[PDB]
């Protein structure tokens, strides 16, 4: 169970970055919105920038060092 | 015979901290070898289960493999229990 | 220079150690597990040389894996564009990137 | 790479450079060779922690382990040039030219 | 006033403090600290007062002069009462140091330690017995009872 | 970007190694290579390495005392030297301070490859790895496989310790 | 909320500090047929108040020779370490729970002695620095054997978390499957916070203060204040080392209440150590540390790795 | 993050406390006051002059028996493992060789201080 | 006593009480009155994310039963 929700918590946080960076790079003329920096087309689990690139401070803080900080 | 006798009792006179020392850390060494029971702990490290079980693909040519958990099939950990 | 004597007795003084891919207490996978995977299946046994040109598309992979210089390359222009278009005010970030979203488990 | 790779690095550059340019003391030129390998375990501990390269966390705490040695082998010679000289000044070590 | 209040009551208890605490450097010449010894000693118990040998001048607060003072040893006294911190007290202990007593007419005695030292209590007998050093101390203690120090600074 | 604490902690290890690296009396080096010693345990703890931060300083702070033995032993002065009793000790000071800043400076206002490569910073957060799972930690495990995997490592470790210990008591019997 | 608990946990401690100060005197006194304190109050009950405001309104002298700045500094890291190295105790909860405890404090311990060495180094004197080389020497006497005391005995929890030792004791005490290394660990536990018979840092009747000797009033105390703290705080850990109280999750104040009369046990058995025995040579203890405490403490180091794996009792959480 | 405010808090009262012992009372220091101490006398020489080891050989083997600390010390995490007679063997092993370090040297006349 | 002794000692006493009986009141203050939640695992610290992301309040300790599967 935890399995499946975190997937699709991890594809929902991906599919609103999307959007929204197809939102905000509409006028930059030679970009492809959700392009990929691999060759492969298999699937890569998302780096934390990825996931929290758009948020705010807190929410980075409470994914990278929420466990080590807590004590 | 009579010379590790008295070369042990020399020592305990002068020494006993060197000679418990030695007797100890030989016990360490030996009994090991010994004992049914490191069997036994290395069958309970292997019982731990630290990750998932990823179930197989069923091909119909597996008797040994259980469908459920409660199926009679696969290890079982009774001798734990009692253990 | 070389003496194999690994190879020649079959021990594996070392071997276990040196690649990621290899046998981790565990099953504990290291974090680019499936591109080194693929880069040394396609370099297995064409000799370096042939590897370095016949296998640079795995090992590109492999290497922004490690290192992700361009997946930050690629974050740092889209929060560029981001702040630019947010100075003049003609963009506003939606209300689930700025701490009011409906979380699930 | 982040900013803390080169900061380390940057460490490492320091303590060569110290360790490279003689003052009096070796004690000093000691101690710049025991930071040089204070930056290399940090670095290697931050590489593997990084990639979860699981089997080489064992891979640092042996790096100290023949740090030690070193430390140890650097403060025996420095005994003796003491005991010739009543100084570890390395001006001293000039009994042989090239 | 009620600044005048203020300061009497810290007064009160800055005093209390310093004169429930009162620790002697582990210093004595002659005879007279044998009698010192026996003011530690379990039938005076002179710990039960708050009062504490403490080897090291600059931990200590007061001098007890428990003996003869020769010419050889002023400058080390003397060293010894400089390093002591503020505020220090010295005990003039037994007639050699008060005033020679034995040796006065020496010519390598010290002719009383109040030549080299200020001194608060003297305490007179050749030794003094235990009883009447404890009686020196507790005197002391009344004298530091009556300190003004911060009433003299606020009526500066 | 988040409160830039793995920055500030690589600064202050780098100010550390230009304070034992200006080489002062060997005091004030060993005091400059115990703090460079808990902030890279502070850093290693940030990243998720306990176990090896707190190993690397209590080994460190036990050679610094052994160091510091020496230092009063055999490496004395009448007047020992600080970072601001010499010329050359306060200008290799202030050098590895203006070096680290126009690094740093060089690093994040625009990107540039000093020496190895570029980068722009960014802080260390965002290449994490996000995994989610385990009953136990990943450091410890493949440290204790030094048992079960590294038998090679451990045979060879041992025989160097004891031949150091042999090697120090061959060369310090003087004669 | 924090740092109300912080408050809570280093305040009592100080409070603790100063009021042990006169149980030591008294027990000494009662031990050496005499009574201790019993005029400043009730049965000397304000004596501890009146000597700390004796120290912190006395004059502080910086010596003409001395390094003020590590002179300064010493006193204050010695003073924050021992406040510091009571976060991880379960009493029974933590106020920082860590997954190693044990190597934290440690760690924290070995950090601990500079400032002794430090003190006395920038003191600039002769007595101090005799008495910073005897730390260095006591150090490099005590430091091994206890490590290697507490993996063997820890080898019995499975894990370096200090909490996890109230589990591990919950139908027996640890010392009645370790004691024999229990009594070395005591010892080591002496030797660590130089109490007598191991007090040769400052070793009074032979370097007059040692490391302390150039220090007055505030700093002074400090030290002294940091030295107690660490007297009371190793006593605990011994306790919950080795005599495992029993945990009520919901009545958590029988476990702190069991927990503190061990403590207090253990501190009054050290107070009566130090009425009861002479002064080691400060060679001597390296020579009984090196020649008596490591052969047995090896020997069983390697008798505890075996044991479990003999008897199949090796316990959780790898 | 509580371990460094904790840390934080320690060394602020510290400080605290050093301040109040040094801006509170009344000082009167001059030359006497603050000389070094030497029970009654000046020093003949500097405390900075150097001050000899006699358990230097002891210091330096102590450098080299701190390591096996670290190498045993993930004793209880390696109890853990399937293979438990290897495990068994090589820390049985490293502790032999440790004695055996300590023997070699407490036979050389290595644990003697020098006169 | 010798029973003079005893007073000092309990006021030690009474201070040593302080410390871990306030932590215990504080962990159940903080956290709804039932014993901090202990995450030495990445395992534990997942699920006390999940806890407080379903939580509805920001708070893991807030504990939602079958009551919210309607
Ligand atoms: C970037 C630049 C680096 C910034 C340095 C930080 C501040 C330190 C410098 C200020 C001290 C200088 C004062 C002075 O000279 O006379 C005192 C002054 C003048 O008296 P004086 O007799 O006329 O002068 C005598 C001579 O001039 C000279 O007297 P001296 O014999 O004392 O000269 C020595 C002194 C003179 O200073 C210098 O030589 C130049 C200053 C550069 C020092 C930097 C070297 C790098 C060391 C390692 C890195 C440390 C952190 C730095 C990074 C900053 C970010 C935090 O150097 C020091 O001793 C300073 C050492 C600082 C390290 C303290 C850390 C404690 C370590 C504990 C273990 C930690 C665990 C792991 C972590 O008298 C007073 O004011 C009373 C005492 C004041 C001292 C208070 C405490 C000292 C500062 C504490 C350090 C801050 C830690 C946080
Ligand atoms: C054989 O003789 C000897 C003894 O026997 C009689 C001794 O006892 C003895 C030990 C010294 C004693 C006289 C004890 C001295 C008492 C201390 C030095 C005072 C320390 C107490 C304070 C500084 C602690 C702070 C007090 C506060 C109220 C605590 C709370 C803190 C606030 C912020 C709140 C020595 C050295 C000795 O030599
Ligand atoms: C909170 C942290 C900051 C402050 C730190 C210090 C805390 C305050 C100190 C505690 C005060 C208690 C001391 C009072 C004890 C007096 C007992 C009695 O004996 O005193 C008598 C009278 O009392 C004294 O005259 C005055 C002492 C009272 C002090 C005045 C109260 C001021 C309190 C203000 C506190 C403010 C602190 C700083 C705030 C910023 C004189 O009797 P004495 O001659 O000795 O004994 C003779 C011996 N016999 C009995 C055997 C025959
Ligand atoms: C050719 C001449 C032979 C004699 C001289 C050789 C000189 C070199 C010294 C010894 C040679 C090293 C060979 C041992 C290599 C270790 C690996 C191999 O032996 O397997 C180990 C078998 O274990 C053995 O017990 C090795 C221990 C034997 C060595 C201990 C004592 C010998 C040391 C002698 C020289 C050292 C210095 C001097 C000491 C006095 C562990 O394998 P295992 O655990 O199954 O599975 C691991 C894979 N997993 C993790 C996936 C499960
Ligand atoms: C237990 C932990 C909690 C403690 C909490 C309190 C912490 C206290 C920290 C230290 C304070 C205790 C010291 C006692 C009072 C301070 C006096 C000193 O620090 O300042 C004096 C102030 O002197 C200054 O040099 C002159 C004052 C002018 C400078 C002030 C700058 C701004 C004032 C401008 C006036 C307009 C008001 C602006 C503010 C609103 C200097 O006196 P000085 O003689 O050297 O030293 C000896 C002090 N004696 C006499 C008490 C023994
Ligand atoms: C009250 C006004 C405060 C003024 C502060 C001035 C500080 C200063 O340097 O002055 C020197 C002053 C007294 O000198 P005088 O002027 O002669 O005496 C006063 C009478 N006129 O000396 C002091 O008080 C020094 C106080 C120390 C400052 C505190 C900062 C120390 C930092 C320590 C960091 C190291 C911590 C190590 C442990 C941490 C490891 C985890
Ligand atoms: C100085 C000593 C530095 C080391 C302190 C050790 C702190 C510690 O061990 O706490 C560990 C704790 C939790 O780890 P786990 O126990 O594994 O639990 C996580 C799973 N829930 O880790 C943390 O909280 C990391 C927080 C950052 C570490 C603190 C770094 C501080 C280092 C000292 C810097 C001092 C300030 C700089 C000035 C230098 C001196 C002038
Ligand atoms: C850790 C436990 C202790 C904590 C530390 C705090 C101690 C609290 C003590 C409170 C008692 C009041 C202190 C009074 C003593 C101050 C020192 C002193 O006696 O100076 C006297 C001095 C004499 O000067 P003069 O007569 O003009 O010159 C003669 C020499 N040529 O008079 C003064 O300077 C008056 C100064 C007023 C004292 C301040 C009172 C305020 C107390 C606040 C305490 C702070 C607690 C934190
Ligand atoms: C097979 C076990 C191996 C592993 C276990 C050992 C664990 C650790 C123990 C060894 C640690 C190092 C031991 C070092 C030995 C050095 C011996 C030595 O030279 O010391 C002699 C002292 O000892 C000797 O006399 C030489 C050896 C004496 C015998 C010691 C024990 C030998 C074996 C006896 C035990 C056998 C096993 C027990 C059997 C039980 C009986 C049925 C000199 O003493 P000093 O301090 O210099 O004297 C100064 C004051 N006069
Ligand atoms: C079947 C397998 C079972 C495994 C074997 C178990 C049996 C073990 C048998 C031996 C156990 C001995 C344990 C003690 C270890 C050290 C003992 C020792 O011999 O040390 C002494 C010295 O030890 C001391 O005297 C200690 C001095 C310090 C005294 C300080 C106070 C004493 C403590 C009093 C109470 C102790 C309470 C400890 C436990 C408290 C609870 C935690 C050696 O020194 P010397 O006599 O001078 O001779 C050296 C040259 N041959
Ligand atoms: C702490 C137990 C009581 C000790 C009292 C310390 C007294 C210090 C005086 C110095 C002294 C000592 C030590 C001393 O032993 C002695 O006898 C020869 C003297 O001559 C009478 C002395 O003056
Ligand atoms: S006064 Fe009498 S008892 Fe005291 S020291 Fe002089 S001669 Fe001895």
């Amino acid at each position: 169970l935890f399995q499946a929700e975190k997937d699709r918590r991890v594809l929902q946080m991906l599919r609103e970055n999307l959007e929204e960076e197809a939102i905000i790079m509409k006028d930059v003329p030679d970009w492809k919105v959700g392009e990929s920096v691999f060759h492969t087309t298999r699937w890569v689990t998302p780096m934390m920038g990825e996931l929290y690139g758009l948020r705010t401070n807190e929410e980075i803080l409470s994914a990278t060092y929420g466990f080590i900080w807590y004590t | 015979a009579g010379r590790i006798a008295s070369f042990l009792k020399n020592a305990w006179a002068k020494e006993p901290v060197l000679v418990a020392s030695f007797a100890i850390g030989g016990l360490a060494i030996i009994l090991p070898s010994l004992s049914p029971y490191t069997n036994y702990a290395i069958r309970i490290n292997r019982a731990t289960p630290y990750n998932y079980p990823v179930p197989l693909r069923d091909d119909g040519n597996m008797p040994d493999v259980p469908s459920h958990p409660q199926d009679p099939q696969g290890p079982s950990l009774e001798w734990l229990k009692n253990l | 220079p070389f003496f194999d004597v690994q190879k020649r007795l079959g021990l594996d003084l070392d071997r276990w150690m040196t690649i990621q891919s290899a046998e981790q207490p565990h099953k504990i996978p290291g974090r680019c597990h499936a591109f080194e995977k693929e880069w040394i299946e396609c370099a297995h046994g064409i000799g370096g040389i042939r590897a370095e040109k016949e296998c640079k598309i795995e090992f590109d992979d492999f290497v922004e894996c490690l290192l992700r210089q361009k997946t930050m390359k690629r974050l740092s222009a889209i929060k560029r564009q981001r702040d630019k278009l947010i100075k003049e005010g003609k963009y506003t970030p939606p209300p689930h990137h700025l701490g009011k979203e409906d979380p699930r488990p | 790479m982040p900013l803390v790779y080169m900061n380390i690095i940057m460490a490492f550059a320091i303590a060569l450079a110290g360790l490279l340019m003689y003052r009096s003391h070796l004690m000093s030129s000691l101690l710049c060779l025991e930071g040089m390998m204070l930056s290399l375990f940090i670095m290697s501990t931050l590489i593997i922690l990084n990639t979860h390269f699981t089997l080489a966390n064992m891979m640092p705490i042996i790096l100290l382990v023949f740090a030690a040695c070193e430390a140890a082998l650097g403060l025996s010679l420095l005994v003796m040039v003491s005991n010739t000289y009543g100084t570890d000044y390395v001006q001293n070590l000039n009994l042989l030219q090239c | 006033s009620r600044g005048e209040y203020v300061v009497a009551k810290l007064d009160d208890l800055v005093n209390w403090a310093r004169r429930s605490s009162l620790w002697p450097m582990t210093f004595g010449l002659a005879c007279c600290a044998v009698e010192m010894m026996h003011m530690a000693a379990p039938r005076y118990d002179m710990d039960r007062f708050g009062v504490v040998f403490r080897a090291s001048p600059r931990q200590s607060d007061v001098m007890i002069v428990a003996g003869t003072l020769t010419n050889k040893m002023a400058p080390a006294l003397r060293k010894v009462y400089d390093q002591m911190p503020e505020p220090r007290y010295v005990v003039s202990m037994g007639s050699c140091a008060n005033g020679g007593g034995y040796y006065h007419y020496s010519y390598s005695v010290v002719r009383g330690c109040d030549r080299i030292v200020p001194v608060d209590i003297y305490v007179p007998g050749c030794p003094p017995t235990a009883e009447a050093l404890l009686y020196g101390i507790l005197q002391l203690q009344r004298k530091i009872k009556r300190e003004k120090r911060l009433r003299i600074w606020y009526r500066r | 970007m988040t409160m830039y604490i793995a920055f500030i902690l690589s600064t202050i290890f780098v100010i550390g190694f230009v304070g034992f690296s200006s080489k002062p009396s060997p005091i004030y080096g060993g005091l400059g290579l115990i703090v460079s010693g808990g902030v890279g345990c502070g850093i290693v703890l940030n990243f998720g390495g306990s176990f090896l931060g707190l190993m690397v300083f209590l080994i460190y702070l036990g050679g610094m005392l052994v160091v510091f033995g020496y230092t009063t032993a055999m490496a004395t002065e009448m007047y020992p030297e600080v970072w601001v009793s010499n010329k050359t000790v306060f200008g290799a000071f202030v050098s590895g301070l203006m070096m680290e800043f126009c690094m740093v400076y060089y690093a994040l206002k625009e990107e540039e490859v000093e020496i190895i490569f570029k980068f722009n910073g960014l802080g260390d957060w965002v290449i994490y790895d996000t995994g989610d799972s385990g009953f136990f930690s990943e450091e410890a495990m493949g440290i204790a496989a030094l048992y079960s995997y590294g038998t090679w490592l451990v045979i060879v470790t041992g025989w160097s310790l004891l031949i150091g210990v042999v090697v120090i008591m061959e060369i310090t019997r003087g004669n | 909320m924090f740092m109300i608990n912080i408050l809570s946990l280093i305040i009592p401690i100080l409070l603790a500090v100063a009021f042990l100060t006169l149980v030591e005197r008294k027990v000494l006194g009662y031990m050496q047929l005499r009574k201790g304190p019993n005029v400043v109050g009730p049965y000397g009950l304000l004596q501890p108040i009146a000597d700390a405001l004796k120290l912190f309104t006395k004059e502080p002298l910086r010596p003409a020779t001395s390094s003020i700045s590590m002179f300064i500094i010493a006193p204050i890291l010695a003073l924050s370490l021992a406040l510091t190295m009571w976060v991880p105790l379960p009493m029974p909860y933590p106020l920082i729970n860590m997954n190693l405890g044990v190597l934290f404090m440690l760690a924290m311990s070995s950090l601990a002695v500079y400032s002794i060495l430090w003190s006395g180094w920038a003191s600039n004197s002769k007595y101090a620095l005799i008495g910073a080389l005897r730390a260095v020497a006591q150090t490099i006497s005590y430091e091994v054997t206890l490590a290697i005391i507490l993996l063997s005995v820890l080898l019995m929890n499975g894990s370096y978390t200090l909490s996890t030792l109230i589990t591990t004791q919950e139908h027996i005490w640890m010392i009645f499957t370790s004691w024999p290394l229990a009594m070395m660990w005591f010892i080591s536990t002496l030797a660590e916070t130089n109490r007598a018979p191991f007090d040769l840092t400052e070793g009074e009747s032979e370097l007059v203060s040692g490391f302390n000797v150039e220090y007055a009033a505030g700093p002074f105390a400090m030290f002294f204040m940091a030295e107690y703290a660490n007297i009371i705080m190793m006593n605990a850990f011994t306790a919950i080392l080795f005599l495992g109280a029993s945990h009520d999750p919901h009545t958590p104040e029988l476990y702190t209440i069991n927990f503190v009369l061990k403590t207090l046990a253990l501190t009054i058995t050290f107070l009566w150590i130090r009425a009861s025995y002479p002064r080691f040579r400060y060679d001597q203890l390296m020579h009984l540390l090196w020649k008596s405490f490591l052969p047995l403490t090896l020997a069983l180091c390697m008798w505890h790795i075996s044991l479990p794996i003999m008897t199949a009792s090796i316990p959780p959480q790898s | 993050m509580n371990i460094m405010l904790t840390l934080l808090t320690n060394v602020t009262l510290a400080s605290l406390l050093v301040l109040i012992a040094f801006w509170l009372p009344q000082l009167n220091a001059y030359s006497e006051k603050t000389s070094p101490y030497e029970c009654g006398f000046d020093p003949m020489g500097s405390a900075r002059l150097p001050f000899s080891m006699k358990f230097f050989l002891v210091a330096i083997t102590f450098l080299l028996f701190d390591l096996e600390i670290a190498l045993l010390l993930p004793l209880p995490w390696a109890s853990q493992t399937n293979n438990l007679k290897t495990m068994l063997t090589m820390a049985l092993f490293l502790l032999i060789l440790l004695a055996a370090s300590l023997a070699y040297e407490w036979t050389q006349k290595g644990l003697e201080w020098a006169e | 006593m010798w029973f003079e002794i005893l007073p000092g000692i309990a006021v030690m006493a009474a201070c040593l009480f302080i410390p871990g009986m306030a932590t215990a009141h504080i962990h159940k203050f903080t956290n709804g009155g039932k014993e901090k939640r202990v995450a030495h695992f990445s395992y534990q610290w997942n699920l006390m994310e999940r806890d407080r992301r379903i939580s509805g309040v920001n708070r893991y300790h807030v504990t939602k039963g079958l009551e919210n599967i309607d």
